[PDB]
């Protein structure tokens, strides 16, 4: 019982039948030629050896037919005719079928040779030239700390030729293996018990994001079942699917397990843009590694913008010279002397504190969070000695010295459930409503389309650190049958309403007072990979262009818009007076540089930053979610909906948290800096007098006449200010 | 020249076998010692980065491997095209080709050791294809200094070094497109396999069968073997040339069983790759004073002929407007004929009005109008609109 596999059975049948037929035919020709024709009295004969017949039959069977040897008995020639009619078919079918069987061998078999002292990270799920190149470009990036981590891809496919080239170019630091994380033997080959982490990548452009999340949850189950203590980081396409992996017995966020939920993230970034218009661009640039590389073809505003895109957020320990400073004094010092924007600290269990007030002291081995141009910049905060050694002049000289109701967790405003018909309005009722300074959501959906999770858009806008009087009213224009399915998650948020119908219908937009809103959000639940790559965003593009072309009476392109895009390229159609070259990547385009466009692609480096510094991923979240703690994520995973009511002062204490806000240099106490001051003067003044920590500017592109503005992340200390500038700040008021 | 009788080929062959065998044994006894019982990994990583062309010194070394693997093969063509006997007595101090060959063999010996370091498993490395090319090339070239004689033995394997070229042109990041990667893999593997097979047949036929005391021999040139293998590989088989050593005939049988499949798959796949080139590329040459109209959307023999019959019509004012079709398809044969009949006044370009570069090629800023035609007989008129 030794021929077990069907291919191995077929192989031995092919080879043995071919070889035995070739040998028996050669022996028959050898009889005929050497014996000679019987009706010519055996006189016509030709003394071929057996081996000459064997060679001659291969030469004729293959149709090469050299004719160095040939048959000459009429029985030998008639046998050669019969042989030609049979054996050309045998050879012409045998050679391809053997070639297919031998071509079937699995290439990327074998196992990872674990080196003496190298970390490795197993990477699996959606592995392709695009997802791997996007992942590796940020993971291997030249401005990281140069930790010698190996990347080990585990996937069922053969890699494509483009991916084979990329794997060959990174041969010294990247591996690929054929296999699946669903198989415990493949988990053994990649030595996953000795891996530093496992990363599960998701197909963001799948036809069914619940099906893709179901597959990725079963992977984390398989990985955790094989060994519970592996740090797993998984990409989720849907927020409700996070509940399923929160219920896995071995899942633990204190162990560093995480779900990078792109629905929760995209809607948090655009929701913070409703509170501070360009903040999705401010903030999405911090979490991807990019680099400043000017050209004289750039306008002056593009050189400011692109300097800002050169920022990333970094974690480093504050030197002992910071010990017992208040956080404000440490931030003044770190900005003014070290040229670093310190914005948060890890306070000892331990917790993240963002822009904490004078009451919080720095302590020995405090980790700080900085915005800076490279990892080599933030080292300076560890190296700084104060008067105990070098501490003066050039930043290159520091060197090294040696000397109302709420959610039950208090975090969001809350109200008891309601039926959707309590919040449904009509074009008339709506217009009646005095809407102003509101948020409008233009929602494109079919009744059957996948849930986008608008709770992640409405929740950040209903945080407890706002007073109720300053909560922006929210109105959703969209398909009613879709909204009935969504409503089970929305029904606990106050100041919320629905106007059923198309967002392209101009009478809906006018009833909604689209001209009076603080932000219009354009968002789509439609098929994110429908047939034509130019049709995918047509609803969002038409909605943008429609609103931008309207007119109003006691306008149009003046109204604030943010649009989610399914295909980053379609950004070129989204606005006029761009004049961007269509070869430009999204982050350099005018609509992205102003915060008018957003796309899920900018979130990809949240996988790599989740691996390199988990705490940085919890900061971005605390900000963009408005404060969704893992207690709330557990309370929602209990399936009872968002439980809330009145609160004790003990939980309600948390109402005071740092918020991203925007302030104008046109009037009030800071206008003295708008009148030809510098960003460093403003930063130090606002920090000290108000605890207001400045993180960037939002400046008019047309300084001489459109309303566009652009975002300058972390300007230089000597950067000039205009009275029309607006300032991104972190504040407790 | 040569020497009557006095065969010494087995001394050259032995140098390749003892160099192969001794290193294989040293690995096996070390594996057994580590089975019965840092700077190493730093060196392995450094050498891996170097041979992968990741460092700038690696890109220099990777360029030298490309140049010197081709030069090392050209010195084999010069030897194989000028040596008459397979062994040849000649003092190395006289032969300039064998002197520049020593410099190349030193380079490939250094490159072999670098690659040793970088290797993850030394046993598998000692059995890689290029490791055999090195054992059968380099040690015999040193024996050819020690004795005043050379043997044109397994030297044909130097042609296999060409199979590194697709990797070098991946390390240097120049093979960008997947079709261009596939093209260079096909051509270089085919050409190097054809050359190495011709050199092996040339050894066998010119040396003769060993069990017939080397008396059965046939003095083919290398180029006659190269031609004969193309003629048999393609199955044309003229038989103007044929092998007659039993080792040459058994090699021709093995070659027929392998290389007919290679040729019969190679020729179609190259023909598909070269057939893939985009025909109606390029750009509209805007004439000194002619209007042009860009036409796009539903472009077909029907829609174009219906459009042109009324647009070009003889009873119009005879304004000299050019029509410029912009569409993603290749035009069908009926539409190609119609475009040829109107050559002086109609143009067609491959592209889409969705791409700003294609709008630039048709010079649409200087167009008098753009016409967007619709598929009136589509399944979904809202999708078409």
């Amino acid at each position: 019982n030794v021929l077990k596999t069907s291919t191995l059975i077929r192989l031995v049948q092919l080879v043995v039948s071919f070889v035995s037929l070739w040998l028996t035919a050669a022996g028959f020709l050898h009889l005929l030629e050497n014996s000679g024709d019987p009706f010519f009295d055996f006189g016509n004969a030709q003394h071929l050896t057996y081996w000459e017949c064997l060679y001659f039959l291969m030469v004729t069977m293959s149709t090469v037919g050299f004719g160095d040897i040939f048959a000459t008995t009429v029985l030998g020639r008639t046998f050669v005719v019969i042989f030609i009619m049979i054996f050309i078919g045998l050879f012409a079918s045998f050679i391809p079928e053997i070639a297919e069987i031998l071509g079937k061998r699995q290439k990327y078999g074998g196992s990872y040779k674990k080196e003496r002292g190298k970390r490795h990270v197993v990477v699996c799920g959606y592995i392709t030239f695009d997802s791997v190149s996007n992942f590796l470009k940020d993971f291997l990036h030249k401005d990281r700390e140069d930790v010698d981590v190996e990347i080990v891809f585990l996937h069922k496919g053969l890699p494509g030729l483009e991916l084979e080239g990329l794997l060959k170019r990174h041969f010294t630091q990247v591996e690929y293996f054929w296999g699946s994380v669903m198989d415990a033997n493949d988990l053994e080959r990649v030595k996953i018990q000795e891996a530093d982490a496992c990363l599960v990548l998701a197909n963001k452009y799948c036809q069914d994001p619940d099906q893709e999340d179901a597959a990725n949850i079963m992977r984390v189950i398989s990985i955790k079942n094989y060994h519970s203590d592996i740090k797993v980081i998984v990409q989720l396409l849907q927020y409700h699917n996070k509940a399923y992996l929160l219920n896995i017995p071995s899942w633990d966020w204190k162990r560093g397990d995480d779900a990078v939920c792109v629905a929760e993230l995209k809607l948090g970034f655009i929701a913070q843009s409703c509170l501070a218009p360009g903040f999705s661009t401010l903030m999405a640039n911090l979490f991807t590694m990019r680099s400043y590389k000017p050209t004289p073809e750039m306008s002056q505003w593009q050189t400011d913008y692109m300097r800002g895109t050169g920022m990333e957020m970094y974690t480093e320990y504050l030197s002992s010279a910071f010990n017992a400073l208040t956080f404000p004094e440490a931030a003044e010092l770190c900005f003014s002397k070290l040229k670093l924007l310190l914005l948060a600290i890890e306070v000892r269990e331990s917790t993240l504190a963002i822009n904490p007030g004078p009451k919080v002291k720095i302590e020995n081995a405090t980790q700080g969070f900085f915005i800076a141009e490279s990892a080599e910049e933030v080292k300076r905060a560890f190296y700084y000695c104060k008067n105990c050694h070098a501490n003066v002049s050039d930043v290159r000289q520091i060197k090294k010295c040696k000397c109302r109701k709420f959610d039950s967790t208090g975090m969001f405003h809350w109200c008891p459930d309601r039926p959707l018909n309590d919040c449904l309005q009509d074009r008339s009722q709506a217009s009646a409503s005095g809407l102003r300074n509101h948020v409008v959501v233009c929602l494109f959906a079919d009744a059957a389309s996948p849930l986008i999770g608008l709770r992640n858009l409405v929740m950040p806008l209903r945080a407890s650190n706002f007073h109720y009087h300053e909560l922006k009213p929210t109105i959703i224009v969209g398909n009613l049958d879709y909204l009935h399915r969504e409503w089970k998650t929305l029904q606990n948020f106050p100041k919320l309403s629905i106007l059923p119908g198309s967002p392209l219908n101009r009478a809906n937009l006018r009833a909604v007072n689209i001209n009076l809103c603080d932000m219009c959000v354009i968002v789509s639940a439609k098929d994110r990979n429908m047939e034509d790559p130019n049709l995918v965003d047509k609803e969002a593009i038409l909605c943008s262009l429609n609103i931008k072309a309207m007119t109003f009476d006691d306008a149009g392109a003046n109204v604030p818009l943010i649009t989610e895009l399914a295909n980053d390229s379609n950004v070129q159609f989204l606005d006029q007076d761009d004049d961007d070259d269509p070869d430009t990547e999204l982050y350099m385009t005018q609509p992205f540089a102003c915060g008018t466009a957003f796309a899920v692609s900018v979130l990809d480096s949240l996988m790599s930053t989740s691996y390199f510094n988990d705490n940085a991923l919890t900061l971005i979240r605390t900000l963009i979610t408005g404060g969704a703690t893992p207690e709330l994520e557990q309370i929602l995973a209990e399936g009872a909906g968002m439980r809330g009511g009145y609160c004790s002062p003990a939980v309600l204490a948390n109402r005071d948290r740092c918020r991203v806000a925007q302030i104008s240099l046109f009037d009030g106490p800071l206008a003295q800096f708008g009148q030809g001051g510098h960003y460093g003067e403003l930063f130090v003044y606002a920090l000290r007098h108000f605890g207001i920590l400045c993180i960037g500017l939002y400046r008019f592109r047309d300084t001489n006449p459109s309303s566009k503005r652009y975002v300058i992340t972390n300007p230089p200390e000597d950067f000039p200010l205009l009275p029309t500038d607006q300032v991104y700040v972190l504040t407790y008021k | 020249s040569c020497e009557p009788g006095d065969r010494q080929w087995y001394s050259f062959l032995a140098s390749s076998l003892v160099t192969f065998g001794s290193g294989l044994v040293v690995i096996i006894i070390y594996r057994i010692v580590l089975w019965l019982c840092g700077w190493m990994t730093e060196a392995k990583d450094w050498a891996g980065e170097l041979i992968s062309g990741q460092t700038t010194t690696g890109r220099i070394l990777v360029g030298l491997v490309f140049l010197l693997s081709i030069a090392s093969l050209i010195i084999y063509f010069i030897d194989a095209s000028t040596n008459t006997s397979v062994e040849t007595c000649l003092p190395w101090s006289s032969s300039t080709t064998q002197q520049v060959d020593l410099a190349f063999n030193v380079f490939f010996m250094i490159y072999f050791f670098i690659r040793f370091v970088a290797a993850n498993d030394k046993l598998w490395f000692w059995v890689e294809l290029f490791s055999f090319v090195d054992y059968f090339t380099i040690p015999p070239s040193f024996v050819a200094i020690y004795l005043d004689r050379n043997w044109l033995g397994l030297q044909f394997l130097r042609a296999l070094r060409l199979m590194s070229i697709p990797d070098i042109l991946t390390y240097l990041n120049v093979l960008k497109t997947s079709t261009l990667i596939r093209l260079v893999q096909l051509v270089v593997s085919f050409v190097s396999l054809w050359l190495t097979a011709a050199g092996f047949l040339h050894l066998l036929e010119n040396s003769g069968d060993p069990f017939f005391d080397f008396g059965n021999a046939q003095h083919l040139t290398y180029w006659e073997c190269l031609y004969f293998l193309m003629v048999t590989m393609s199955t044309v088989g003229f038989g103007d040339i044929f092998a007659t050593t039993v080792l040459g005939r058994t090699f021709v049988v093995i070659f027929i069983m392998i290389f007919i499949g290679l040729f019969a798959s190679f020729i179609p796949e190259i023909a598909e790759i070269l057939g893939k080139r985009q025909k109606y590329g390029g750009s509209y040459k805007k004439e000194r004073g002619k209007r042009h109209v860009v036409v796009c959307g539903y472009i077909t023999f029907d829609s174009v002929s219906n459009f042109l019959k009324d647009f070009l019509h003889k009873d119009r004012e005879d304004v000299d407007v050019e029509i410029v079709f912009l569409h993603k398809g290749l035009p069908g044969l009926e539409l190609e004929g119609l475009l040829k009949r109107h050559f002086t006044q109609v143009e067609y370009f491959w592209g889409s009005v969705m791409d700003a570069n294609d709008l630039e090629r048709v010079k649409i800023q200087e167009a008098d109008a753009c016409l967007v035609l619709a598929n009136k007989y589509c399944q979904d008129p809202d999708q078409e609109d």
